[PDB]
């Protein structure tokens, strides 16, 4: 892994030592070559892992993971780049400085070999995330969102520490390798209930789980606009990657504790589809689309079956594309009006023809449409779902419907309809925008036409 | 305090005679140049809280905060080795000296051992 | 146990319990910070002189000359704090708060 | 000129800069001769060289 | 006050700091605290004002109760072993009476008050070597007697140490007032792993002192102490803001910096003695001390705050005196993390 | 080395030093009086130096080279803009009294970093105690706000406080007829638009605040305008002032030595004419601030220390 850890850490020193007008293309080629090399992990095993080292290793789960990492960099730097013209140069590199240490922090997250390291280092990306929120943030509530997303964080994830300690001290070792092979029934009790919540409840909250996900729509409408890329894309798939590695440990007991999660994975699902229905608010409505996707995720991790797993991790790729291509969608639309109210701008199709095309395709895969890879995950995790229970598929049925109606909603009230009257400053788009646009939906197609690459390890 | 007033413990010695039988870290370690980057990173701080142009100015000062921050860091890791080293030794004595305490147990495959399934459903 | 060292602490206590209840006047909790140094002395030369440890004959008057300096140290903070509000009282070492 | 009074560090002190190489220097090559006699004594001391 | 007479005292406080570490004898390290006492009033006293007189008379009030108690435990542990020797005490009530004074003169809860009120009264350079020192001696003094430590009563006040600072802290609006509630509580976390590792409390009392140093030295360098005062810095040295910011992350204990080693390590070594509930309690505290560092650093460093117009003429002035050992006391406080297994260099 | 603790210990005394002539000697008087005239005379005289009126760009004219600062970036006010509009919805009359009061205080810990570093004596053409009369007759004319008066009165308190008062106070007393004659005969436009009734409330403070404050501090010695047209009978009164009552016999060693590590520092000397008061005069934005502190960055020799500016010929940054 240190041919893809070492040339981030040398796009630190490029980014400091370039010129004050070259910063921007340097980050955004050498990002882009960074993301060419660490293609080469998606050649994966059938039997094992990439066991690189004693500190590193790469998997099925954790190869599409860093791919989709190291593409969503240099797309961030775009988007950056659009908003970020009149700062200092000193400024636009400590904005740079923090993508970057975000990126190396989420690469060494998903290759690190260790709970406890993976626990340092997935502590550790809050930092950026936070400064790049309440430094960044355009509006007064990018504080009050910085605190939520931190404090919520940090209480989930504290006992967690707790419970690894614990684990360590209990059977002598936190490597994934030796708790895999070593691993013992964890018998019905008190003490072992207590140790499953501080472990799920850290990843939960990470997710996040309906009713711990206020953080969610704070953070995600007020940070800017690589904040919310990096948000949504990656930083909520911590959680489920931590969720899938630390359930090894957690059985039987996982059969009997998932209910309460089940529960309020469906119904919040339901809630959280009903909520973007409603939504005056642009960013808030794709922040809670998030949420109803991470719900689905859960209820595939607390099931718990090979074709829930292969569902879970389709989705969580996937969801990662869409979401930071509405985001952009979305952000272009505010840096012509300076407002992110949905109603304001209207007949953006009639004003500008392109970026309705790329709205209407962003749209179509947020829905399950297939071949698409959200359809495909969506699918095997309402299968997996179907042989849980029989009325998961009632619940699984209703989400897809209010899906599509919310998705089709905004659609039709952004671009379709007569244009704002006066709104006389809808500049063409740039091409910078669409070649941003273009980035993001092209990898999803071809993902379709091969998805062996993201259904994961169960495969 | 464990391994305070261990017998032979010379007071106020940072490396006693005994650890010079280890083998000493290469001078290219891990450590060591983290070591040398904290001394760097000291430098460019240096420079500018005083305002001085961070890479350029003052390549002399960034020289001795490299060089001491090595220098200690080298001789922290010798201490540090000694006293793991030594960690281990009495350990392993202990497990030598309490046979009773620490039994070798019959192993046992598991084709003999009985494992309760439970069936994810 | 003897009764007298149980008159002896029980004056270190009530000496303790002196301090620890400030009426208005400093002086008055310096002079119970003084009796409770009287009653480690007195203490402490009963037990040395009833186990005859020679060499620990020196140990009150040290016990004496600090708690000398600790009298001029307290009578010195007095003074300066009579100097500025005019009386020694404690209810106008108010201006610092928790 | 451009200072109307003279910077405080307006020219290098030679006095320090020495200091500083040679203090530089003398740890470098005490830790060169430091790392030598380790390694000697280490081998020496459990007969492998 | 004179150079020589002030550097003759701290030398002073130094000396009876030292003769209660390297003492053998209950007398001796008893004449090594009254001697720090003696000297370091005046050092509260150097800059005359009504804080400094009733903040200095807090603080010698406080100091010479808890040194009388300390006597009363020492004669009580001799009446009842003949030992003057500082080993585990011999006397139940000997011990709970040492435990007392030293938690007095740490500034423990129920013994807190002194230390914000002190601190506030006294300028930043006393407080920064009041804080710094006047922690390092009494806590050898228990790294010596731990083994006869009450567990309950150790643990008891640790956990109210944690609670009161975070609140406290919470409460504070002035950065002196700030810095002692923030002492509060980390002398809490280390007292709370005193009767488990020693080696713990020493790891965390140098990360402590270092980052405590860098912070006080920070605002000695800024000259602020409110926060309206410190949100005027990043208008004329926006590079010590920043330093700052990234120090208070590492002062609440975030990873990976230099802050969360000592908490990792305290959680450890007390979940191996069967631990759960105190080191999940104390960890989840600490979000208190974590969130008004927090709001500290949104003020000074995340935000930019209105400025006046002499801020101009500061500008074009320059900072004079240089801070010694700043720029290591910065790095040490926040990127030591890697270095972790050192600890047992430190044993 | 510079100044400090370790030069006192060595021994470098102020009271060794001083030539029993190092006296500080402030001249006063209305607007457009012969002040000036006297105070070159009395320092030329007297071998003293000089240290004319502390204007705007007095702090340019102290650091970096000695040229003005652009007015957006030292002072952001205008005294030709006082008198066109004194009652401006911007508070510029305020800002100039308080930018004024800060460089009346950096001017004065200039004079006496040089009497106690040299032992010369110093001639002001006004210093801080004198600056509280324009502040009045604003007041009084309706140009400034109670609270702008309070800000004032408490930046005055914390900063003055600390500092040792003249030796000798001149005060050149013309009347208010006479000054604007002379005002008229001088043409320049924008004080020509003084008031008659500004220019008493001057003399007024002068006459009933000042003047009686400063004579329990030490003498003050008063003349008209034909007696200060005659320069050599002041100075002659000067050397003839025997007796001084003021805190300069009282000052020690010490008192010196904190003294002068005060004046030497001048981040500390300015430290409390920036406090979080927030009056909406003084006051600027996170924005205008930041834009204006770019653009004094950017000035030539001010991005870094000024030992360390390549763009203006500085070399060996390598090694320094
Ligand atoms: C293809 C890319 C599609 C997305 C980007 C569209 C870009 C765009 O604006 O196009 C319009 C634009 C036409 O100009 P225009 O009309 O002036 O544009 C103005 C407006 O945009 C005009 O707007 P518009 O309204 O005319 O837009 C037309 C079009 C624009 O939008 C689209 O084309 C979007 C289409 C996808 C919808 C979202 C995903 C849905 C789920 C399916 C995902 C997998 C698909 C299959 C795998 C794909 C792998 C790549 O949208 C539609 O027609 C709506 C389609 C609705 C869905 C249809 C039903 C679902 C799919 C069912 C079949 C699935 C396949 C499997 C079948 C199984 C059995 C075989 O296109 C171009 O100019 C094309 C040139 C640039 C791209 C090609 C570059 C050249 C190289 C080609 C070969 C490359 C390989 C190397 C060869 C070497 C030799
Ligand atoms: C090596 C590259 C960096 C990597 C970093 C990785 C971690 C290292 C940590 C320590 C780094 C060393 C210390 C640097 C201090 C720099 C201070 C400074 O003045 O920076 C500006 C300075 C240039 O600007 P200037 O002319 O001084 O003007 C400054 C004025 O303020 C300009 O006026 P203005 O008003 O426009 O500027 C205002 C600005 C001025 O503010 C600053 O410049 C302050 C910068 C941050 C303070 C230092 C923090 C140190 C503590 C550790 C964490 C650092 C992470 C970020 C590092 C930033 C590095 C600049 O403040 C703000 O805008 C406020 C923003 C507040 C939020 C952001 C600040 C906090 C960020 C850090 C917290 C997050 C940490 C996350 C946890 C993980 C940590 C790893 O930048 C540099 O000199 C660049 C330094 C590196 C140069 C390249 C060195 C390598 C050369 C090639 C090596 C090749 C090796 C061999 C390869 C093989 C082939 C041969
Ligand atoms: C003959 C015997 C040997 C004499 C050796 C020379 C010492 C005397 C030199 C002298 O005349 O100094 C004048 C000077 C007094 O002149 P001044 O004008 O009245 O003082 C101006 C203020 O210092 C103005 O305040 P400031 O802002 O300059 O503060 C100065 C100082 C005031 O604060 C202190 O002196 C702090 C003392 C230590 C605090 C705790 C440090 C860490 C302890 C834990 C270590 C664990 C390992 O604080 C610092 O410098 C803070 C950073 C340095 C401490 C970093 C420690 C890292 C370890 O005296 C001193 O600075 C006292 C130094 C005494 C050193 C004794 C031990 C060696
Ligand atoms: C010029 C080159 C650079 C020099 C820079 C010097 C800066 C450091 C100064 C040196 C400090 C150590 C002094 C070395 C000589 C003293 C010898 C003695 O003190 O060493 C031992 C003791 O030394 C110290 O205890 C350990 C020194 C190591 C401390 C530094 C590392 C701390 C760990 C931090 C880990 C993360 C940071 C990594 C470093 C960046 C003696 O043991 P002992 O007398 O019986 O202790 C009794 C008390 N106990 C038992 C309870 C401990
Ligand atoms: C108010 C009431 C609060 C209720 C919620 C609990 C959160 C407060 C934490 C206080 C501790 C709670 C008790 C924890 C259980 C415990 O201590 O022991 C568990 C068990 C017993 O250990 P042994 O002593 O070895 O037993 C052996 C038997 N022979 O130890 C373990 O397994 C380690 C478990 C770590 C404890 C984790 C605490 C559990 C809290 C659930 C986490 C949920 C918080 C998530 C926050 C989400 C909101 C953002
Ligand atoms: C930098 C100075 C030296 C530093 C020493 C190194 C650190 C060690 C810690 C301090 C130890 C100091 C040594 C003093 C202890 C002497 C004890 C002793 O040995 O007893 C006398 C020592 O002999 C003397 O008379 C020494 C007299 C010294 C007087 C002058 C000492 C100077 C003190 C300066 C005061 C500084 C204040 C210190 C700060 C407070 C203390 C922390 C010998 O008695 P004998 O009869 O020969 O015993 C054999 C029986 N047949
Ligand atoms: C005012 C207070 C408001 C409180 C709001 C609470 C909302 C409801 C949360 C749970 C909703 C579904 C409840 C399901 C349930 O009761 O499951 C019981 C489950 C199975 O136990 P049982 O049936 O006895 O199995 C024995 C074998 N036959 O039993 C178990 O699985 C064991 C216990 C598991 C749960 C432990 C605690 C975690 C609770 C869920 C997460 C909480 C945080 C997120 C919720 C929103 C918070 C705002
Ligand atoms: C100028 C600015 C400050 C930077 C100065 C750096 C000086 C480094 C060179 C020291 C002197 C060279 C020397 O003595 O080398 C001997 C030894 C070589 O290692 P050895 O074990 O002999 O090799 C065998 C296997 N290769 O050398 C070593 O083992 C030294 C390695 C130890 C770690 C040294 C510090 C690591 C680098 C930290 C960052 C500093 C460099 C930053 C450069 C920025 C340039 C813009
Ligand atoms: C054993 C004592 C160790 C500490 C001594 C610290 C002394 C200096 C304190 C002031 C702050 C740092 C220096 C900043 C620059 C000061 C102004 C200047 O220009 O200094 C020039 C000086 C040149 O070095 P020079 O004095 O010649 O070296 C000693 C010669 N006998 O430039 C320098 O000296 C710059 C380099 C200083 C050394 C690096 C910083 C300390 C390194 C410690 C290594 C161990 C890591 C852990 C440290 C824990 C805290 C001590
Ligand atoms: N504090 C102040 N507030 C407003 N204006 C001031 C202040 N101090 C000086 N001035 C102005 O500066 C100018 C200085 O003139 P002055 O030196 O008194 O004339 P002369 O040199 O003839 O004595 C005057 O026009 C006066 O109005």
């Amino acid at each position: 892994m240190l041919k893809i850890i070492i040339p981030t850490t040398m796009l630190l020193p490029m980014t400091w030592m370039s010129k004050h007008n070259m910063i921007w293309i340097n980050a955004t080629v050498h990002s882009l070559l960074i993301s060419l090399i660490s293609l080469s992990l998606l050649n994966q095993l059938g039997e094992n892992s990439l066991n690189f080292s004693l500190t590193f290793f790469s998997d099925s789960l954790s190869a599409p993971l860093l791919v989709l990492t190291t593409w969503l960099l240099p797309l961030m730097l775009m988007a950056s780049q659009s908003h970020l013209s009149k700062e200092t140069t000193t400024r636009k590199k400590l904005y740079i400085t923090m993508l970057i240490l975000l990126q190396l922090f989420l690469i060494m997250t998903f290759t690190a070999t260790e709970l406890i390291l993976f626990y340092i280092l997935f502590e550790a990306t809050l930092v950026p995330t936070l400064i790049i929120i309440t430094r960044w943030g355009n509006q007064t509530e990018r504080l009050n969102a910085g605190l939520y997303f931190l404090f919520y964080t940090l209480a989930g994830s504290l006992p967690l520490l707790v419970a690894l300690v614990y684990i360590q001290n209990t059977t002598g070792s936190l490597n994934f390798l030796i708790i895999h092979y070593w691993s013992h029934p964890l018998s019905n009790s008190w003490s072992n209930i207590f140790m499953w919540l501080a472990c799920i409840m850290a990843f939960m909250v990470k997710m996040p789980l309906y009713g711990l996900h206020l953080w969610l729509p704070k953070a995600h409408v007020e940070a800017p606009i690589a904040g919310s890329m990096v948000l949504a894309a990656v930083l909520l798939k911590l959680g489920g990657y931590g969720m899938m590695r630390i359930t090894t440990i957690l059985n039987p007991l996982t059969n009997y504790m998932a209910y309460p999660f089940l529960m309020l994975s469906m119904w919040g699902m339901i809630m959280t589809s009903s909520i973007c229905l409603r939504q005056t608010d642009l960013k808030s409505l794709i922040a809670y689309s998030s949420v109803s996707h991470m719900a689905l995720v859960i209820v595939a991790i607390m099931i718990q079956t090979p074709w829930s797993f292969m569902g879970a991790t389709a989705l969580m790729i996937a969801h990662g594309l869409t979401s930071s291509m509405l985001f952009c969608l979305a952000n272009t639309n505010y840096e012509r009006v300076h407002s992110r109210t949905m109603i304001l701008a209207r007949g953006l199709q009639t004003l500008l023809p392109l970026m309705a095309t790329w709205w209407l395709v962003a749209s179509l895969t947020n829905l399950a449409l297939p071949p698409s890879i959200n359809l495909i995950g969506e699918l095997f995790i309402i299968t997996a779902s179907f042989s849980w229970s029989n009325i998961t598929i009632i619940l699984m049925g209703m989400n897809m419907m209010i899906t599509a109606l919310y998705s089709l909603y905004m659609l039709i009230t952004t671009q379709r309809g007569k244009y704002t009257h006066h709104i006389n400053n809808i500049k063409p788009s740039f091409t910078r925008e669409n070649a941003l646009m273009a980035l993001h939906i092209l990898p999803l197609l071809l993902l379709t036409l091969n998805p062996k690459m993201i259904l994961g390890p169960l495969y | 305090t464990m391994m305070s007033g261990r017998p032979g413990r010379v007071p106020l010695q940072f490396l006693p005679n005994e650890a010079r039988s280890l083998p000493p870290p290469k001078l290219t370690d891990p450590r060591l140049v983290y070591m040398g980057f904290l001394g760097y990173c000291s430098g460019l701080i240096d420079n500018a809280i005083r305002r001085r142009p961070v890479v350029s100015a003052g390549l002399h000062r960034q020289l001795l905060y490299v060089t001491s921050f090595v220098f200690f860091g080298y001789y922290l890791l010798k201490r540090q080795d000694y006293m793991y080293a030594l960690r281990d030794h009495d350990m392993f004595a202990y497990v030598k000296s309490h046979p009773e305490d620490f039994p070798e147990k019959d192993k046992k495959t598991y084709g003999e051992i009985l494992e309760e399934f439970h069936p994810v459903r | 146990m003897p009764l007298v060292y149980m008159n002896i602490i029980m004056a270190f206590a009530i000496a303790l319990a002196g301090l620890l209840m400030y009426r208005s006047h400093l002086m008055s909790s310096l002079l119970c910070l003084e009796g409770m140094m009287l009653s480690l002395f007195i203490m402490s030369t009963l037990i040395i002189l009833n186990t005859h440890f020679t060499l620990a004959n020196m140990m009150p008057i040290i016990l004496l000359v600090f708690a000398a300096c600790e009298a001029a140290l307290g009578l010195s903070l007095l003074v300066m704090v009579s100097n500025t509000y005019g009386t020694d009282y404690v209810q106008n070492l108010n201006l610092l708060q928790c | 000129k451009f200072y109307i009074r003279e910077p405080p560090h307006g020219s290098p002190d030679w006095l320090k800069v020495g200091l500083t190489l040679g203090t530089s220097v003398f740890l470098w090559i005490y830790l060169i001769k430091q790392h030598k006699e380790d390694v000697l004594e280490y081998k020496r001391r459990n007969g492998l060289e | 006050m004179n150079p020589i007479i002030y550097t003759t005292l701290i030398m002073t406080v130094m000396s009876g700091t030292m003769l209660v570490m390297i003492s053998s004898h209950w007398l001796l390290i008893w004449i090594g605290f009254e001697m720090n006492l003696l000297a370091m009033i005046p050092v509260l006293m150097k800059n005359f004002n009504p804080r400094a007189t009733e903040a200095a008379t807090k603080y010698f009030l406080t100091q010479a109760t808890a040194s009388m108690m300390l006597m009363m435990a020492i004669i009580i542990n001799l009446l009842y072993s003949g030992q003057w020797t500082i080993t585990k005490m011999f006397n139940p009530v000997a011990m709970t009476m040492m435990t007392m004074a030293l938690a007095m003169k740490l500034g423990l809860s129920p013994f807190h008050f002194w230390v914000p009120e002190v601190t506030q009264g006294i300028s930043l350079q006393a407080g920064l070597l009041l804080l710094t020192w006047q922690k390092l001696a009494p806590l050898s003094v228990l790294c010596q007697i731990s083994q006869s430590i009450n567990p309950n009563l150790m643990l008891t006040m640790a956990m109210l140490s944690i609670l009161i600072g975070g609140w406290g802290g919470l409460n504070q609006t002035q950065l002196r007032k700030i810095m002692a509630y923030s002492s509060i509580a980390h002398m809490g976390w280390m007292t709370a792993v005193l009767p488990y590792n020693t080696t713990m409390t020493i790891l965390n009392l140098l990360i402590y002192i270092t980052m405590t140093l860098a912070m006080f030295m920070l605002l000695i360098h800024s000259s602020a102490t409110t926060t309206l005062s410190l949100s005027h810095t990043w208008n004329k040295m926006p590079v010590i803001t920043s330093l700052m910011m990234v120090t208070l992350l590492s002062m609440g204990g975030l990873p990976p910096l230099s802050g969360f080693m000592p908490k990792w390590m305290i959680i450890q070594e007390m979940t191996k003695n069967e631990s759960i509930i105190m080191p999940t309690l104390m960890a989840m505290t600490a979000l208190l001390n974590l969130y008004f560092y927090m709001r500290l650093a949104y003020s000074s460093s995340l935000t930019m705050f209105p400025s006046t117009n002499n801020m101009k003429m500061k500008w074009q002035f320059e900072h004079t005196k240089q801070m010694k050992l700043l720029p290591t006391m910065i790095v040490l406080s926040t990127l030591v993390l890697p270095m972790t297994p050192a600890l047992s260099s430190l044993n | 080395l510079q100044y400090g603790p370790l030069a006192f210990v060595l021994g470098e005394r102020t009271t060794r030093k001083l030539t029993e002539t190092s006296k500080v000697i402030t001249v006063d008087g209305n607007i457009c009086s012969g002040k000036g005239r006297l105070a070159r005379e009395i320092a030329e005289k007297l071998g003293l130096r000089h240290f004319p009126e502390a204007g705007i760009h007095y702090a340019d004219s102290t650091t970096g080279d000695g040229k003005p600062l652009d007015v957006q970036l030292s002072g952001n006010c205008s005294l030709e803009k006082f008198y066109d509009d004194p009652k401006s919805n911007d508070g510029n009359s305020y800002r100039l009294q308080s930018w004024l009061y800060a460089s009346r205080l950096l001017q004065y810990a200039d004079a006496l970093e040089h009497l106690l570093s040299t032992g010369q004596g110093v001639v002001l053409e006004r210093s801080i105690y004198s600056d509280f009369v324009f502040l009045e007759a604003m007041y009084r004319q309706g140009f400034i706000r109670k609270q702008c008066v309070e800000h004032y009165n408490e930046v005055k308190k914390v900063t003055a406080c600390e500092y040792l008062p003249p030796h000798v106070v001149v005060y050149v007393d013309v009347p208010v007829p006479e000054i604007q004659s002379r005002i008229q005969k001088k043409g320049n436009p924008h004080e020509m638009k003084i008031t008659a009734a500004y220019l008493q409330d001057i003399e007024n403070a002068y006459k009933k605040t000042f003047l009686p404050e400063m004579s329990e501090k030490c003498e003050v010695l008063q003349y008209s305008a034909r007696e200060a047209e005659d320069a050599e009978k002041v100075v002659e009164d000067i050397e003839y002032l025997k007796c001084d009552k003021g805190p300069w016999p009282d000052q020690d060693d010490r008192t010196f030595h904190r003294l002068r590590m005060l004046v030497q520092n001048k981040l500390e000397v300015l430290n409390y004419t920036t406090i979080p008061v927030y009056l909406p005069e003084i006051t600027i934005g996170a924005h205008q601030s930041d834009r204006v502190f770019q653009k004094f960055t950017e000035l030539p020799g001010r991005k870094y220390s000024p030992g360390y500016n390549e763009d203006v010929g500085d070399k060996w940054i390598w090694l320094k």
